[PDB]
């Protein structure tokens, strides 16, 4: 039985590296967006924060 | 199952609307990262099960 | 005529409220203006207004 | 015709301070969808404005 | 009569401009309309502005 569950936990554990690489790359577009937003004017700086 | 059916038809939805073009990227980003983590949500579900 | 004249002058004064409180927000924005804790656009837009 | 004179140039000031608070959105909505950081159709609805 | 001329060539092209964005919103929700994912409402609107 533990061996089952260690090597399920190394898939499950892959998968969750996948969506965290995909969410840190929505979350750096969202910033270059605000980054660009307050260069241009349309934005504060709490935004970028 | 459900959930990732829903998601999925989510996100399907604003890659027609961007391609299309009605929203900015940020929000295709934001659906695939949504999608994202359901797929990994359902894969440790299973593992539960198992 | 006077009716005439009491319906320009009450039209007048409508007009100067609307001036006046608009700016007092454009007052208001200008302070916030100089600390980067307003964006430009809507200092603009008050301006406009 | 003189009194007539000042409401037309009136008139005319506030059109133009719309046309001009229009035209900066323009540009800053320009600026921002180089890249694909707005819609384009916020960018639509500022040309028609 | 020239000055009458250039108003309502003015007046026809604002209103040739609210058109041209109209047709813009209403064509983007018609090419979006084929896979169910706006409601009929929606552009039953749209069709209408």
């Amino acid at each position: 039985q533990t061996v089952r569950s260690s090597f399920n936990n190394i898939n499950a554990s892959i998968s969750s590296i996948n969506a965290y690489k995909q969410a840190v790359v929505s979350a750096q577009s969202s910033l270059d967006a605000m980054e660009a937003g307050y260069s241009v004017g349309t934005r504060t700086i709490v935004d970028v924060l | 199952q459900a959930q990732k059916e829903a998601i999925y038809r989510q996100l399907d939805q604003t890659t027609q609307r961007f391609n299309v073009g009605l929203v900015a990227i940020t929000d295709v980003q934001n659906a695939r990262a949504q999608y994202d983590t359901v797929l990994a949500n359902e894969v440790t579900a299973r593992n539960n099960l198992d | 005529y006077q009716a005439t004249y009491d319906s320009a002058k009450g039209d007048l004064a409508k007009a100067q409220a609307a001036a006046n409180i608009a700016q007092l927000t454009v007052n208001r924005y200008q302070k916030l203006l100089g600390t980067q804790y307003i964006s430009k656009q809507e200092y603009d837009q008050a301006l406009a207004d």
